[PDB]
RNA sequence: UUACUUUGAAAAAAUUAGAGUGUUCAAAGCAGGCGUAUUGCUCGAUAUAUUAGCAUGGAAUAAUAGUAGGA
RNA sequence: UCUGGUUGAUCCUGCCAGUAGUCAUAUGCUUGUCUCAAAGAUUAAGCCAUGCAUGUCUAAGUAUAAGCAAUUUAUACAGUGAAACUGCGAAUGGCUCAUUAAAUCAGUUAUCGUUUAUUUGAUAGUUCCUUACAUGGUAUAACUGUGGUAAUUCUAGAGCUAAUACAUGCUAUCUCGACCCUUUGGAAGAGAUGUAUUUAUUAGAUAUCUUCGGACUGAUGAUUCAUAAUAACUUUUCGAAUCGCAUGGCCUUGUGCUGGCGAUGGUUCAUUCAAAUUUCUGCCCUAUCAACUUUCGAUGGUAGGAUAGUGGCCUACCAUGGUUUCAACGGGUAACGGGGAAUAAGGGUUCGAUUCCGGAGAGGGAGCCUGAGAAACGGCUACCA
């Protein structure tokens, strides 16, 4: 359901005229986040309300773009990915494995499972630790 | 007193960050203006840049807009009914954003009479309005959502609650009573 | 610091000023103005260290308060005014106009200029926009706001500006095959024709340039500056015409 | 808050400063050329050391580089 | 170093206050003078030896009654 | 597809390594000089991924994806 | 990194002898010239006598100084100019490294997430709308005088008088155009017309004849962007009651109408000097430190408050999350970070308070005023020493 909270969830400044009777009983606003990211038809014809969905919310995707492997999906509307990389120790002339767990928001227009490869884009600080936004999910 | 830096919180990993500097002026906070309902009384705060910012301590009237008719009238705010953050604000009659107040309805029904040639209660397709809105007109107060930030601009401007929001907040009021 | 700096050390200064490192601790911090800090020449640096028309900052004050120096048609009296790139500096008693333009070695270059060439000035249209009351304007690379431009003027396009009226005389599009001056980066001062704009989204668009000895290099769109068509520079280039050699 | 003038040491003591062959070498040089100092002979030997090191590296690099 | 021995703690009054608060909140994970120490240890050993002496004497009394 | 490699842009000056120059030599310091100056002539002013990011060329190596059945 | 010594001579293992430098740290003796140059250290970022280190005026904000110059065109002022009001600056510079170990910092990004004095370029006729604009009104300083006090850059009562102080405030242009007669158009008539704050709504989309002469919105990779329009709202802004030099053009001869150069100011937008957040990756020793964070916000969701603005920044109500054997957390650091300095063949190792860049601090907790800019300390307040 959509109205599961104390306030009325809505798209701000988007107004559906009650005296005007149309087919689609709501008026939904959606954009495309650029950079060749196909906006999903579930976000076009969905019913959720999300301030931080990069296709429907007031959040721009800009600057850096990362890809990662999802690790945990237990909190509401945010996941945690794990980027892995090889650091180079010039003394021993060889490498070592490291990792950084970057938490990242996920729109309700996406279905992630623990183990797939997602593509995230940097947005303005959503929360204390969430600066990225999931924009293209891929299976594994 | 208030400051809003992020150097006094725990780390993301769950560590305690030691202090890095004294508190700075560009991360100040100020004391909330618990704006209540009374005669108009408004402070002016000087803000970064030289910019004025009006705080409201008590404000009676307000500007409320009927969205379905696209008009706006100045009405008198009666009292706060619902507020999704704190029923203590509901109790103490605090005027903030997203509050649900009851307003006077006489200027709206006067405009309706002078515009559609028809009274309320008791061009016909244009004259037809919603049933709950007609019930509120018969009652004498209208439900309206405040959409201004009266601790920042000092204005209480809102819009009259239209169909879907009125249904949701009517369910909320009746369930919470 | 708790506010804006007002001092510039000698070694902190931009390198291309050719300020020698023993004559003091401070270099003329160029006041806020049309041009950015790291690519501006103050009038004290120009009149003293380059033209040798002054021996002291007090003589530069004497000249400017005598009101001889004019920078783009108007009298300046602030001795650290930031006279930048593609500038017209006219000294009337000496009967000289100077186009300020870069040399091949990466430094600024006095360019003696006649009256009919000093009468105008190029400017890189950099931000085209729609202002209040619905009028359009262009913002060139020296802060010059010009309302009511031609409808075909886009970003990164050169506009030849008549100085004494502040108006747009004409303009030069940004296509492949135009003559491109490069202003920042490693290759600044190398005049070459633009071959190909390698265009990325969200990144920086690079530009492949090829100059008269058919040498090829890559810069960014921020450093590219269009001058004119093939073999027809609208301005008169300095000696060597911008060619880096061995 | 000035810029530092650069200074440089012009000579350098050799590896083994006491050695009979080199002592007689410097005696021959000083008495023959009218010098006064192991400081002077080390000045010249330092210049020549720098020159010959540069030349050796340019030898080891490729011809027509 | 966070917990050193400074020169003037009487001037570092508030410094020591915030350092002690920091130490408490940090090592909440763990919590949740030597000459005097020698005299304390030898005092404990002496009084314990005297208790051993008294219990020894009353066990001697016990056995001499029980014979 | 990536690692890895090549090249390019980027990596403030000072410092370092180099080129010129008779500071009287030197440690230093600095960045043209001549003309029929009414249209020209001459030389030097270069380099410094060491990891991350950006763009690009790959034929190996090391991971990494993707033919089958029936009538 | 090597050399000497055992034995008739020889080889390895051994033992001893021998060797090193160090803008390293103290110290001793000597010290004539020329050029150049530094000038911290008790893990004491411990304490200060005195002196100085931040003020400022152009022709152009305010002079009736009972200041000076007389004096020659100046009976409002006109030269120069103390004092004081006003404006700006004092937030830069200078010193030190105490704190801080993904913190500062280096390289790389972002602001489609914000403020910006100044500089620079643009920018505002709104004509009317029922009962002074040849230019409204108050004060106050300095000053005169009466005083207090051991004392300080202490100031009280009383009488003046100014402003670019403070507070008030009024002064046609487009579109269509029947006609007419045709050019060089001019015309009855119809119609419209500031910014600023706040809210609501809307737009901001783009897969045939000839008199040969004429008729049949933008940008980005992307936006709720720029911009425009509607209806109201405001203890509500702005739309010049300012200043210097000169004196020309007109003529209904009014002391009438007009007029040059330039100084200060002012709404918005852009620019510049900035500022605050911000993405990736990179820190020395410690596992005889293995679990840590959440009442007291730890991780996320929704709404609000607050801020210049994003954001658990904070308050509610909610879910139980977040980090780690790839070393979390906590401990030590005689730990400011970097460019850089020394050394060896390469690899590395050790220094870097110290001429440049950045951050932090002004005996130590805390708090604020003014201002575009400060949590300022050669600013103010309370506590401790």
């Amino acid at each position: 359901t959509v109205q599961s909270e104390r306030a009325f969830q809505k798209q701000p400044h988007i107004f559906n005229n009650p005296k005007v009777k149309t087919s689609k009983r709501t008026k939904r606003w959606y954009k495309n986040a650029g950079l060749g990211f196909k906006t999903p038809k579930t976000a076009i014809e969905g019913s959720y309300i999300d301030k931080k969905c990069p296709f429907t919310g007031l959040v721009s995707i800009r600057g850096k773009i990362l890809t990662g492997t999802v690790v945990s999906t237990k909190m509401h509307r945010t996941i945690v990915i794990r980027r892995a990389y090889l650091h180079y120790i010039p003394k021993y002339n060889r490498y070592e494995k490291r990792h950084k767990n970057v938490p990242v928001h996920v729109s309700p227009a996406f279905r992630v499972q623990v183990g797939d490869i997602v593509t995230v884009g940097q947005c303005r600080p959503i929360s204390k630790t969430v600066r990225f936004n999931v924009v293209k999910v891929s299976a594994a | 007193g208030i400051s809003r830096d992020s150097r006094h919180k725990r780390s993301a990993t769950g560590a305690k960050r030691a202090q890095f500097r004294k508190k700075r002026k560009f991360e100040l906070g100020r004391q909330p203006a618990n704006t209540k309902i009374g005669a108009k009384r408004i402070h002016s705060v000087r803000t970064r840049g030289g910019n004025k910012k009006y705080r409201a301590l008590r404000i009676e009237t307000g500007n409320f807009s009927w969205a379905s008719e696209g008009i706006s009238k100045k009405t008198r705010i009666a009292g706060v009914v619902y507020h999704p953050s704190n029923n203590e604000l509901v109790r103490t009659n605090t005027l903030t954003k997203a509050a649900i107040v009851q307003i006077d309805a006489t200027p709206f029904r006067q405009w309706f009479e002078a515009h559609y040639g028809q009274t309320l209660g008791k061009r016909a397709a244009s004259a037809k309005i919603e049933s709950s809105v007609e019930s509120q007109f018969s009652a004498g107060r209208l439900y309206a959502c405040i959409s201004s930030r009266p601790g920042q601009s000092g204005r209480c401007d809102g819009y009259i609650l239209e169909g879907e929001e009125l249904a949701f907040y009517l369910r909320r009021l009746t369930a919470k009573k | 610091a708790r506010g804006p700096k007002k001092h510039l050390k000698r070694l902190a200064a931009p390198h291309h000023w050719l300020l020698d490192k023993l004559s003091g601790c401070y270099a003329p911090r160029p006041s806020a103005g049309p041009h950015k800090l790291r690519e501006s020449l103050p009038l004290i640096v120009f009149l003293r260290n380059r033209l040798k028309y002054a021996l002291n900052g007090r003589e530069v004050k004497a000249i400017l308060m005598q009101r001889h120096v004019k920078v783009d048609g108007k009298v300046r009296t602030d001795t650290t005014y930031p006279a930048g790139f593609m500038d017209v500096i006219t000294l009337d008693a000496t009967n000289e106009n100077f186009r300020l333009v870069y040399d091949v070695k990466g430094r600024f270059a006095v360019h003696r200029i006649t009256d009919e060439e000093a009468s105008y000035k190029l400017g890189k249209v950099k931000k085209v926009q729609l202002g209040k009351k619905g009028v359009p304007y262009v913002v060139t690379h020296d802060g010059r706001t010009i309302r009511y431009p031609d409808p075909n003027i886009k970003v990164n396009d050169t506009v030849k500006i008549d100085l004494a009226s502040g108006k747009i005389t004409d303009f030069i599009k940004f296509d492949a095959g135009k003559l491109v001056y490069v202003t920042g980066g490693r290759n600044l001062g190398r005049i070459g024709t633009i071959v190909h704009k390698e265009r990325h989204d969200g990144g920086f668009d690079l530009v492949h340039i090829k100059d008269s000895l058919d040498n090829t290099f890559v810069t960014r769109l921020n450093n590219v500056f269009v001058i004119g068509e093939q073999g027809k520079p609208y301005i008169s280039l300095p000696k060597g015409k911008g060619i880096k050699l061995s | 808050p000035r810029a530092p003038r650069t200074y440089s040491k012009t000579y350098s003591t050799p590896k083994r400063p006491y050695e009979s062959s080199r002592l007689d070498a410097e005696l021959k040089l000083a008495g023959e050329f009218g010098l006064k100092n192991k400081k002077e002979i080390y000045r010249i030997s330092f210049q020549l050391s720098k020159i010959r090191r540069a030349a050796r590296d340019l030898l080891t690099r490729d011809e027509k580089d | 170093g966070t917990y050193r021995k400074r020169f003037n703690e009487k001037a570092r009054s508030g410094h020591m206050a915030k350092l002690k608060e920091l130490k408490r909140i940090r090592n909440k994970q763990f919590t949740r003078s030597k000459v005097s120490r020698l005299k304390k240890k030898r005092l404990d050993k002496f009084i314990e030896h005297q208790l051993k002496r008294e219990e020894r004497k009353t066990i001697i009394g016990k056995l001499q009654d029980y014979k």
